[PDB]
């Protein structure tokens, strides 16, 4: 984390935090792991097959079967190369709606981090749809996470629809959370590590 | 409507930005295009498909290939005058 | 009114093209095993009587 590369899987779920948010150290386990309970995995082709009349479109799992998209999915990070727009397209309003929850399972990854005042409100997709647009089949981008600054006073802090956060405690580079202040209130307490 | 900025912000869920077609994929910038296609489309053999990768789409060669040049004695072969 | 002679024809031509009939909704399992699993495609087609 220190050389900008993050290990461990990653996380796109509909996260409407009042308070605080830390996509690089997940406070709690990470939901819905390979092979968990009714967790359905894509296959090889990232394949969608339309359905008549009014149901819901269905999504092929890795045992070519097709399942429905309203529960919890993995993502390959080469499925997601390879299936860009089916993805932007069927799979991720339904995260927006937050009535699916993708996992991306790619091994490790260059992350950018956004940096937001908690005081004005903010919404991650945009910033996040941005990042998959960008995504072809050579190659994906620095995967992007909206961190709030740490406040040095308790305020009201607005909602944020947060989207993106990872598996594994990433948060290995930061070494301070308010320096020259006298004591951090909204955001995390990373004093310097002795 | 008080413009504050604690204010929760959230994105649309479909996007305007891409209405996708109903029984397609063909996407256009806006939905007025869109009921055009549908209404003479979706009411040869294969015309089109259309790419997940590159999100462009690929078309037949035409029907009239006798333009086409024939190499060494060997014509171009088409289909016959089937449905009549 | 129609001759049975031309009616014979016409009926025999219309069993010639419902002979050659390929059902359009297998045409997916066609391209996948002509491809080698390599191309896979989802074509909708609309049931009709």
């Amino acid at each position: 984390n220190l050389f900008n590369v993050a290990r461990g899987n990653l996380y796109l779920v509909q996260t409407a935090t009042n308070g605080n948010w830390s996509p690089m150290a997940p406070v709690a386990a990470p939901p819905f792991v390979r092979g968990g309970p009714n967790v359905r995995v894509v296959g090889r082709f990232g394949t969608i097959v339309p359905r008549p009349n009014g149901l819901e479109p269905q999504l092929i799992d890795d045992g070519n079967v097709p399942r429905d998209i309203a529960g919890d999915w993995v993502y390959p990070s080469d499925v997601l190369q390879v299936s860009v727009a089916v993805f932007r397209d069927y799979v991720w309003p339904m995260v927006k709606a937050g009535r699916t929850r993708v996992l991306v399972e790619l091994g490790h990854y260059v992350y950018t981090l956004h940096y937001y005042d908690p005081q004005i409100s903010l919404d991650e997709a945009p910033i996040l749809e941005e990042w998959l647009s960008k995504i072809n089949p050579a190659g994906i981008p620095p995967v992007p996470f909206c961190i709030p600054i740490p406040q040095v006073y308790p305020c009201i802090t607005a909602r944020r629809v947060h989207y993106a956060f990872t598996s594994e405690n990433n948060n290995d580079s930061l070494f301070s959370t308010n320096a020259a202040s006298i004591d951090t209130a909204f955001g995390e307490n990373a004093a310097v590590s002795p | 409507v008080v413009s504050d900025p604690q204010s929760m912000k959230v994105t649309p869920i479909v996007n305007p930005s891409s209405y996708v077609c109903n029984v397609c994929n063909a996407r256009f910038s806006t939905m007025s295009a869109l009921s055009e296609h549908l209404r003479s489309d979706h009411r040869n053999a294969i015309r089109s498909f259309l790419t997940a990768w590159d999100d462009i789409r690929i078309l037949s060669p035409d029907v009239s290939s006798k333009s086409l040049s024939a190499y060494l004695d060997s014509a171009v072969a088409n289909g016959p005058e089937l449905i009549i | 009114l129609c001759d049975a002679l031309t009616l014979h024809i016409r009926e025999t031509y219309i069993m010639l093209l419902r002979s050659m009939h390929q059902d359009p909704t297998q045409i997916v399992q066609i391209v996948n095993e002509c491809a080698n699993n390599l191309l896979n495609s989802t074509i909708p087609i609309s049931l009709r009587p």
